[PDB]
């Protein structure tokens, strides 16, 4: 029949062409910033009482 | 996760003197990961790109 078992050719394989399980979009949330509330207290200023 | 026989057999006391099991044994599964990230650092400010 033409049909050996013998030859180990396993071809390339077989693409993934999509997933069953679709993957869900979780929404991005970032972190603290160049003025993100840090304490520095250079100054402390001076508030003269105008009256 | 699947128990083993000493532990069931453990988890209901009843064991000699100086065995350990004497009492009813309880147990509390823990699992601990550990994981990667990205911390940037700029103009004396520290926060999480992607968090």
């Amino acid at each position: 029949g033409a049909n050996p078992f013998r030859p180990p050719l396993a071809h390339q394989g077989l693409s993934k062409a999509h997933v069953v399980k679709t993957a869900v979009s979780v929404a991005n949330r970032s972190a603290g910033a160049e003025p993100f509330v840090t304490r520095n207290d250079p100054r402390a200023l001076a508030m003269e009482l105008a009256n | 996760v699947t128990m083993s026989p000493e532990s069931v057999v453990a988890a209901a006391g009843g064991g000699n003197n100086n065995s350990g099991y004497n009492e009813p044994q309880r147990f509390a599964l823990v699992v601990i990961a550990v994981n990667h990230n990205v911390i940037r650092i700029m103009n004396g400010s520290m926060g999480f790109p992607i968090l």
